[PDB]
């Protein structure tokens, strides 16, 4: 159980015990998909307007 | 010194941040003015808490912290409350309708409306930073704005600091203390938009800090102020060693390095002891042996489960006060013949050990009683799966239904994100259980 | 009232203890996937131990102990055994075993190294394989590694026990099944009653592969051999009747001569493990009745063969086990409106 | 923050009208509009429902419809009719003759805009306008035709509002007359299809509360109406007062409705209270707002399953004991619970009691239970149906036989959708 890396300073220590040893999208692809929820959203928008008008 | 900016995202976030900054200034001295008598570098400085203050030319202490709501309620109480000075009014930001418990409103329709604005006063911040290395995120998964606008901050901030780090404290639901039945849906949305952007999470299950404050603060009903101010507590005692002279964990780059060998597996587990009441007559002060091998009692982690029947791959002692390292070792070392701790076979069986000795701070008139030594355990054990499990199988059980699913349809998402978010939590599901089985 | 869920229809046990618990009056079942009750009876496999112990306002508990299998599956057990101090490699009860995996760690190259210093010091030198059907008896090693890997699954091969006590009139060998409830507080309780599960073919030490002088199973002797049923009916003789042979053809009694060592074994194994699948402080609790398999030899010495996670009763015991398992691993912990078992401590 | 209530015809102005006198006293304010209480909790959220006017002077942001001026007239000559604001008070003359087809197509159409008129006024003005409620009736003619225009109108100029509605069902046995099931079957079509939330007011359980627990031995309309604004001010206290919970229109139309159109709440309020005292513990309350007695949809829950349930407590009370009656009850009742919503009954506290009452409890639960509401109107609207009977008051007004038939058959595919899930 040896222990090793052991710095001592003012505020406290720290060390290591070794037990044993081992045996992303773009901008514009983003700002995309936003608006092509967004679509979605206004079709849906203009469905409802156009049942309404019936 | 590299400088870190915090980012609170919805109720939970914001809430939890708070309680986090009053114990950091409570830590470091500095008054709800943001003066701090102890600093003689008036106006500036590179001393390890400025990783978390700026200066001004008034000796003003400033965290450097950004606050987002889309709706203003809570964030007002953050703007007329103890620490109104602390912050500058850039800092806090609010919409006017919240995500009404959505993802989809926080991540498409109402997001997409504020994202421009946050960035630009992130940017803001860090145009102060001489070198800053990353981001420290609080947001709760089950809110809509804690899910949602998260997910899609958490995308872009990907693109803007490609080479920072991220890393999320994650408020994980519990129906005790949760207003909505949706949230298993918005936890599942928002691990599987957030798993890439970052860097290694703190979740912490609102049913363990609940129960922590029942069994131990004695507390009937905790509200979310006893479950902050704990929450607080520990997640102070994850980032002292940003904020404090030391050789552990002192960059966001070493928390991935100790304590997520493989990316995805980003989970480290938090077991924090002793937690005692205040109104608690008379307590017998428990020794280093005691509360390392309270770091092993279920009952004290942030997420119950059971790390005997699982796999290690890290693990980090974190004291706070009366310690030295040869009662860590001692105490180490018998809790190691009367315990299951079994690391995968490509990991070292070992600890890192960080120890700060100035004690906890507890707020006056807290729930939390004064001790000479405190303990936060982070091990990456593959047992913290078992909450996805539990949060997998709720999602199932609705999803199979398309129950509230129109609600996420209606504002723009589509089906299809559903059952690829779930598949994507059903691999990570099976990596656990590769690594730990 | 309380609740409680099945999810294993061909457990004949817990079949049983549904339906004392519902003639109780104060218990009902609820469907196999509702979470809102307090005794989950489970699943063999893959049992979700993950969501147990979750439920606010519902005291949990399971009829398995999670990690218990370490003690009932061949393998898994002779690691147990070889690896725990506890029992150790030097573990006078446990016959030499080996695991070796198929061709297609392993322990072929340590076999072989102890095989034949039994061949060289002119000792016995049987050997039999087996896996968690499939079994053979031999006197060489280039017969049991050959058909292990013409097999597809790990394996073990265990000194096969020549000299076995040989029940009269008859020349017949048997296993002595001993059913074992561990409870939330992890009392470790031995049934009264066990069982002898005999053979009715007399012991050739000749040619191993007459499977049926050899093979105590109850299923093997029930279809393949000459006289099932000649001395007991069954072959299943009851613990007086030992009892009472052992004192006649033995002068001993069964409690000395084997149940000591049985009681100990038991006491043994179930407490290595305690640290490992204790459910002392956790979310949720856990009992589980376990079936241990024992051989006994001419010296009245006692072995363990095998540890089984879901036995199946005698059916003459069904009844008074059952409501056994009900008495003190149900109502323990949940109360409603002389016992059977031996507490083991020491 | 800002609700806008709409009234419409005789019942929905009745009921409406109660409804205003008991948050009005719950708030402080007198029938001027003058605030006169202790706490200021009492005007913490009162922006909600009143607009403040010069004065600090409270106007309810209620908009009163009718095609006949009596009811009208009764409200402001009422307890408290000099408080609403004149210009919205919205009558025509000549009534609806308890006819859908006058409400929805023709005398109604000549009123609609100029109520769609005072709408948008009371909107403009309103910093955060969360959406609408309305109190009417489906058995009449201006409540149920008219009103569904109403709501259909709205939805068209403002369709990311929530939009609620007290809708009274009808009764044989307690009943005006014989064409209700038509007008019903006719407005639920309407309500399936452009409501949030549609709270299910039958007036047979409402009788059979006064009736049979009450004791009152000949219940008239104001006794009907007792029981609906005490249950309407429970349902939207968490809305008026502050508490822990920033309760709000949409997360409980979220929270509450799994499918679009499976929106229709069987509510319900405890201790039933008359026009007696014995103090009620938490237990009580519990096992008395879970009762199939205290609800006002004349349906039994046990006949179906609960898809969800808000539970509303008021007054001072241990949070501890309510949480452990709530799961009691989840526990022990668990098959009535669809396990496909996990953790679906959901609590909310309000610390302020309602009038005369230390504590009390208000439910809101959606069940499949209601499904036998539409069926009975269902059955009746089919027993004139196949004879035409009473139809020529409707095809004088310009409607065809087909619309009926539509109706109809899109009544009985919402009855067909709570069967669904009453068995999934
Ligand atoms: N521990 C803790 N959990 C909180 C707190 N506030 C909210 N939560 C939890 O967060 C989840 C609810 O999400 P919120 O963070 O309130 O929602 P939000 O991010 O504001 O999103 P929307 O309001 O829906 O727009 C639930 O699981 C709550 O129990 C808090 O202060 N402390
Ligand atoms: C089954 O799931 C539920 C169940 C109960 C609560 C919730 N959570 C909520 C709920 C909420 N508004 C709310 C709450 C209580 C009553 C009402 N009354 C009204 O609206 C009357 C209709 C205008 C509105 N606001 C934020 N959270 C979830
Ligand atoms: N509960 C209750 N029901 C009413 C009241 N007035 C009328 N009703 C019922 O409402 C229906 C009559 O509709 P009504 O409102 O009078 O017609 P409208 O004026 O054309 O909208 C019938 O079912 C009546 O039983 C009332 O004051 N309270
Ligand atoms: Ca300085
Ligand atoms: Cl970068
Ligand atoms: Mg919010
Ligand atoms: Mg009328």
């Amino acid at each position: 159980m040896e222990v090793i890396e052991l710095n001592k300073c003012t505020s406290g220590q720290s060390f290591e015990v070794i037990l044993k040893p081992p045996s992303d999208p773009s901008l514009e692809e983003i700002q995309k998909k936003l608006e092509a929820a967004e679509e979605r959203r206004k079709y849906q928008e203009a469905e409802l307007l156009k049942h309404l008008a019936e | 010194m590299r400088e870190c900016i915090s980012i609170h995202v919805g109720q939970a976030g914001v809430q939890i941040g708070n309680a986090c900054w009053e114990l950091y200034c409570l830590e470091h001295g500095i008054q709800p003015d943001g003066q701090m008598p102890s600093d003689k570098t008036i106006g500036g400085g590179d001393d390890s808490f400025n990783t978390f203050f700026s200066e001004t030319g008034a000796g003003k202490h400033v965290p450097r912290a950004v606050f987002v709501d889309l709706e203003p309620t809570v964030i007002d109480e953050v703007r007329t409350g103890t620490y109104r000075q602390l912050f500058h009014p850039e800092q806090l930001i609010t919409g006017k309708e919240d995500a009404a418990n959505n993802y989809a409103r926080g991540h498409y329709t109402i997001g997409k409306e504020i994202i421009d604005l946050v960035l630009d006063r992130i940017r803001k911040l860090a145009d102060q930073c001489t070198g800053l290395q990353g981001f420290l995120v609080f947001h709760s998964f089950g809110g809509g704005t804690g899910s949602g606008f998260t997910s899609l901050l958490m995308e872009r901030l990907s693109v803007d600091y490609g080479k920072k780090s991220k890393l999320e404290f994650s408020i994980y639901p519990a129906p005790q203390v949760s207003t909505a039945v949706v949230e298993p849906y918005n936890s599942i949305l928002t691990t599987h938009t957030t798993l890439e952007h970052s860097d290694c999470a703190f979740m912490v299950d609102n049913e363990a800090i609940y129960d922590i404050c029942r069994r131990n603060l004695d507390i009937e009903r905790p509200t979310y102020t006893n479950l902050n101010r704990l929450i607080s507590q520990i997640v102070s005692s994850i980032t002292a060693s940003l904020r404090f002279d030391g050789a552990l964990n002192v960059d966001l780059t070493e928390f991935q390095t100790n304590l997520v060998p493989y990316p995805r597996i980003h989970f480290p587990l938090a077991t924090y002891a002793p937690v005692i009441s205040a109104e608690k007559a008379y307590h017998e002060q428990l020794s280093v042996a005691e509360i390392t091998n309270a770091c092993f009692e279920p009952a004290n982690q942030m997420v119950k489960c059971d790390p005997r029947h699982g796999k290690y791959m890290a693990c980090c002692l974190l004291y706070r006060g009366d310690v030295v390292p040869k009662d860590v070792n001692a105490a180490i070392a018998t809790i190691k013949t009367k315990r299951s701790i079994q690391f995968v076979d490509w990991c070292p069986t070992g600890f890192k050990v960080g120890i700060n000795y100035q004690p906890p701070t507890v707020v006056p008139g807290g729930d939390l009683a004064k001790v000479q030594r405190a303990v936060c355990m982070l091990s990456n054990t593959t047992a913290i799966a078992e909450a996805w499990a539990r949060l997998d199988h709720k999602f199932d059980l609705m999803y199979a239904k398309r129950a509230f699913v129109h609600w996420y349809v209606g504002e723009g998402m589509e089906e299809g994100e559903f059952s690829e978010a779930r598949e994507d939590m059903a691999a990570l599901e099976k990596d656990y259980e590769e690594v730990g089985v | 009232m309380y609740t409680f869920v099945v999810r294993d229809e061909n457990s004949s046990v817990y079949a049983e203890v549904s339906r004392l618990l519902l003639a109780t009056g104060q218990w009902k079942r609820l469907r196999k996937d509702n979470p809102r009750f307090n005794l989950m009876l489970g699943e063999r496999n893959r049992l979700p131990f993950g969501r147990l112990g979750h439920e606010p306002g519902l005291v949990q508990l399971v009829n398995y102990y999670r990690g218990a299998d370490k003690l009932c599956r061949k393998a898994s057990l002779v690691k147990l055994i070889k690896t725990s101090p506890e029992l150790s490699e030097s573990c006078t009860w446990f016959p030499e075993s080996y695991v070796i995996y198929p061709t297609n760690t392993d322990e072929r190259e340590v076999f072989l190294a102890a095989y034949n210093r039994r061949r060289e010091g002119r000792e016995g030198n049987v050997w039999i394989a087996k896996s968690s059907e499939g079994i053979l008896i031999s006197s060489e090693a280039s017969e049991l590694l050959d058909f292990i890997d013409e097999q597809g699954q790990v394996h073990v091969i265990q000194k096969y026990l020549e000299k076995p006590l040989l029940l009269e009139p008859g020349h017949r060998k048997f296993d002595i099944r001993s059913w074992v409830l561990v409870d939330h507080l992890y009392n470790i309780y031995l049934y009264r009653e066990g069982v002898l599960r005999t053979s009715s073919e007399p012991y050739n030490s000749a040619n191993f592969q007459d499977k049926t002088c050899h093979l105590t199973n109850h299923c093997i002797q029930k279809e393949y051999s000459k006289n099932y049923g000649r001395y007991e009916e069954g072959n299943e003789m009851f613990f007086e009747e030992f009892n009472q042979y052992l004192m006649d053809a033995l002068n001993t009694t069964l409690e000395n001569s084997i149940l000591l060592q049985i009681k100990h074994i038991i006491r043994s194994c179930l407490m290595c493990i305690e640290p490992a699948i204790s459910t002392k402080h956790l979310h949720y609790q856990s009992f589980q009745l376990f079936g241990f398999d024992f051989m006994v030899d001419e010296e009245l010495k006692v072995w363990l063969i095998e540890v089984n996670g879901a036995p199946a009763c005698a059916q003459k015991l069904y009844a008074e086990l059952c409501q056994g398992i009900v008495d003190v691993a149900i109502s323990s912990v949940f109360p409603l409106a002389t016992s059977i078992f031996i507490k083991l401590h020491h | 923050r800002e609700i806008v209530h709409i009234q419409a015809g005789q019942c929905g102005n009745q009921i409406g009208a109660k409804f205003w006198e008991v948050i009005s006293d719950e708030h402080g304010i007198d029938p001027t509009g003058s605030y006169h209480g202790d706490s200021d909790l009492q005007l913490e959220r009162i922006n909600v429902y009143y607009n403040e006017a010069t004065g600090n002077k409270y106007v309810p942001r209620a908009i009163l419809v009718d095609l006949e001026p009596g009811t009208m007239d009764s409200v402001r000559s009422g307890p408290f009719g000099q408080i609403f604001r004149p210009d919205n008070f919205v009558f025509g003359q000549s009534g609806a003759g308890n006819n859908w087809a006058k409400g929805h197509y023709t005398e109604g159409a000549e009123l609609v805009d100029s109520v769609l008129d005072v709408v948008r006024k009371e909107s403009e003005s309103c910093d955060c306008l969360q959406g609408f409620q309305l109190t009417h009736s489906l058995g009449g003619g201006t409540g149920s035709g008219m009103g569904t225009l109403l709501i259909s109108k709205i939805r068209e100029e403002y369709p990311d509002r929530i939009m609620n509605t007290f809708s009274v069902m009808p009764s044989p046995k307690v009943s005006d007359t014989v064409v209700e099931p038509y007008n019903a079957t006719l407005s639920v079509h309407q309500l399936v299809e452009n409501t949030d939330e549609t709270y299910c007011i039958d007036n047979e359980a409402l009788y059979d509360i006064c009736f049979r627990t009450l004791k009152l031995t000949t219940p008239t309309y104001g006794d009907l109406n007792h029981l609906v604004s005490a249950t309407m001010s429970g349902v939207t206290t968490c809305l008026r007062f502050p508490g822990q919970l920033n309760a709000d229109l949409r997360k409980l139309a979220v929270n509450m409705v799994p499918f679009p159109r499976l929106h229709f709440f069987m509510p319900g309020f405890a201790p039933l209270t008359s026009r007696q005292y014995r103090a009620l513990t938490v237990p009580e309350l519990t096992q008395q707002m879970f009762d199939s007695k205290n609800m006002m949809a004349a349906c039994d829950p046990r006949h179906g399953r609960y898809l969800t349930v808000a539970a509303i407590f008021r007054g001072r009370m241990s949070m501890k004991e309510v949480d452990e009656q709530m799961l009691n009850v989840q526990n022990k009742n668990s098959s009535y619970f669809v396990e496909w919503i996990p953790n679906n009954v959901k609590t909310a506290v309000c610390d302020i009691p309602p009038r005369g009452l230390k504590m009390s409890a208000t439910f809101i639960g959606n069940s499949t239970a209601i499904q036998e509401l539409f069926k009975r109107i269902s059955e009746q609207f089919t027993a004139m149906f196949r004879r035409k009977a009473f139809l020529h008051w409707y095809t004088g007004e310009g409607m065809d036989e087909m619309e009926f038939t539509e109706a109809e058959s899109n009544m009985n595919d919402l009855v067909s959708e709570y069967q669904q899930y009453q068995d999934a």
